[PDB]
């Protein structure tokens, strides 16, 4: 005997549906609800004939030993007699599980079998069980079985007093989070926004409503400044700019955007200015135009870099197409726009600024809450997304940017699912992790939630699917690289009376921190690095092994897929007189090593990460 | 399992 596998993500299909004369979709098999159906099609005649299939797309590759049949409540028609069960891996090819014929009663029926593996599982009808005609239906459908164990571990589920629908590391192991003016909705411009803290050593979380702003911080722009501070604009409250100190927990304000904005991108620049575009989810539609915030001078304009050239052509228009760059400090001092629109750009922020056309991201389409990610100097991978930020379906592309000298992009391997609403995460290994999302981008939805991240290696340029966790993670989700090594995913939702709000979290711990049996792996340690320092100088760091490689990576800030602050620069150490002492000669070069808070992480020859230091990078 | 019933 099998227990039921979780249904989370699961997408059903069929050779044939009713909706005219009823609502026979075959989605309704997989909502928990006896009264709702799937229905073979009868209408209009003539009715679609024996047999019939339904089959069950489950998003990851389960073990399954057995199915259960749930027959309709109120009559006998269609109930399934002739049965047969196929399951695949691949979708293209079928393996034969188990056929019979069940009983002319409303019993549920459970057929089990020894464990196949399987991403597919497909039921055929061939009779009605009475031959009272052309029929299928059934109420629901569960699989029985159990999830793969590995790659990854995840935590049990961490309790939030709201929904982190925006998230950003602090030193010393805690994670800012924060909602809207509510624990559980938005709206409006009330000047309050909910904030939670977690501890990531003791478990234990700080409540503070945030009202000395006068700043609802739905729906921001968010980056890391220099000296470690997090700068927060627009949102609910468009026109606003918030900066949280984490050395007091306390937020200050910030001068007024010269524009209001909301659903925009902000990114801390070469000089610790803060560049930001686009962004009509408020403050009105559309001139959502380049300006750039010093902690001097304020927010101010740059006439010569206008938002026309990042719009998507999302069907939304406005309101969406300038949502969400996908926005990066260059080598340099400049900005590369990687995204979402198809069409790149270069971007200056001196003077009044310019932008220059990078040409296409290869053939790839519009991305709208797709994710980019910088694993290395100069590269960014890119993934997932929909060309339509509502009612659109996701890709499973994936495309590389290499922006080192000029402009080279390539598509790499396809993800093993589509994603929109995902959030990817920079490792200190060089690995991108993928995280979350849906098939279907619709926002406020758990339809269609991809379980599984998958996890992109530059040496190979292959995708593997690491365990599954146990909360959808779609619209209003975040993710990010803790100190540790480890990945915080959170938030989902948002939406009020819905029914898919997620006021939690779950911690994954990726492959390279465990040992084949799911046990902490023993891992290298940082005994001595500066707290401090500054590009272009070397510095002298004592770790418990000899280390040669280390990763700097730069700690973020996410929301609404969006996170420009994360970034990795391995360097390779070279070992001097002491005890593990070794020098790493940091680049000169601050659009690629943007000041700011980083986590140090040396990394073994296996591969392992050491819990980091953080070092703030001036 | 639930039910929502029928209308
Ligand atoms: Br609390
Ligand atoms: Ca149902
Ligand atoms: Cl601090």
């Amino acid at each position: 005997a099998s227990g039921p596998l979780p249904r989370d993500g699961w997408l059903a299909s069929a050779s044939d549906q009713e909706t005219a004369n009823e609502n026979g979709r075959a989605a309704n098999v997989l909502d928990g609800d006896a009264a709702t159906l799937w229905h073979s099609r009868y209408s209009p005649a003539p009715a679609a004939p024996l047999p019939h299939t339904l089959t069950i797309d489950m998003g990851v590759v389960n073990q399954v030993a057995g199915l259960r049949y749930l027959p309709r409540f109120d009559n006998m028609n269609g109930r399934v007699g002739g049965y047969s069960i196929h399951a695949s891996s691949n979708g293209t090819s079928w393996n034969l599980l188990a056929r019979g014929t069940w009983a002319d009663n409303a019993d549920e029926k459970t057929v089990t079998f020894a464990a196949a593996s399987a991403r597919y599982i497909r039921l055929t009808a061939s009779t009605e069980a009475g031959n009272r005609g052309p029929w299928s239906s059934a109420a629901e459908i569960n699989l029985l079985g159990t999830p793969p164990k590995g790659p990854g571990t995840w935590s049990p589920t961490v309790n939030f007093p709201l929904v982190p629908a925006a998230a950003a590391l602090l030193p010393g192991n805690r994670l800012l989070t924060w909602s809207a003016y509510s624990p559980i909705t938005f709206g409006g411009e009330t000047g309050i926004t909910q904030s939670a803290i977690l501890d990531l050593n003791t478990g234990a979380v700080s409540q503070a409503e945030v009202a000395n702003t006068g700043h609802d911080m739905f729906c921001p722009g968010t980056s890391l400044l220099p000296d470690g501070r997090i700068l927060v604009s627009g949102g609910s409250n468009s026109e606003k700019t918030s900066l949280f100190s984490p050395a007091t927990n306390t937020w200050a304000p910030g001068p007024d955007m010269n524009v209001g904005r909301g659903y925009q991108s902000n990114v801390t620049t070469s000089t610790g200015e803060v560049f930001t575009l686009g962004g009509s989810w408020s403050g009105g539609l559309g001139s959502k135009h380049g300006e750039i915030w010093s902690s001097t001078g304020g927010w101010r304009p740059l006439p010569d870099v206008p938002v026309d050239s990042i719009l998507t052509d999302d069907p939304g228009g406005e309101f969406r197409s300038d949502n969400h760059a996908w926005l990066f400090s260059a080598a340099g001092g400049r900005v590369f726009h990687a995204g979402p629109s198809r069409e790149m750009n270069w971007i200056s922020t001196a003077g009044t600024g310019s932008v220059t056309s990078a040409g296409t991201r290869a053939d790839s389409a519009d991305a709208m809450n797709g994710n980019a990610v910088m694993y290395d100097v100069g590269k960014i991978l890119t993934m997932g997304g929909a060309p339509g930020y509502d009612n659109s379906d996701a890709t499973a592309r994936a495309y590389t940017i290499d922006i080192n000298n000029g402009v080279d992009v390539a598509r790499t391997s396809d993800m093993a699912v589509s994603r929109s609403f995902a959030n990817g995460v920079a490792l200190p290994d060089g690995q991108v992790l993928v995280v979350g999302g849906q098939a279907h981008a619709v926002p406020f939805t758990d339809t269609g939630a991809r379980m599984a991240p998958e996890l992109w290696n530059p040496a190979t340029e292959e995708w593997t699917a690491m365990a599954p966790m146990a909360v959808p993670r779609t619209y209003h989700s975040v993710a990010l690289l803790l100190a540790d090594g480890r990945v915080f995913v959170g938030g989902g939702g948002l939406c009020g009376t819905c029914t898919t709000n997620h006021l939690d979290g779950e911690i994954f711990t990726p492959p390279y921190l465990l040992n084949a049996d799911g046990s902490a792996r023993t891992r290298p340690t940082i005994v001595d690095a500066p707290a401090t320092a500054t590009a272009g100088s070397k510095i002298s760091v004592t770790t418990g092994s000899k280390i040669s490689k280390f990763s700097l990576m730069r700690m973020s800030s996410v929301t609404h897929t969006v996170n420009t602050d994360q970034r990795r620069i391995p360097l390779t150490a070279t070992g001097t007189y002491g005890n593990n002492t070794a020098t790493l000669t940091l680049p000169a070069d601050r659009g690629v090593l943007v000041p700011g808070a980083y986590m140090l992480f040396a990394m073994d020859g296996n591969g392992v990460p050491s819990v980091a230091t953080t070092i703030q990078i001036s | 399992s639930h039910s929502s019933g029928a209308a």
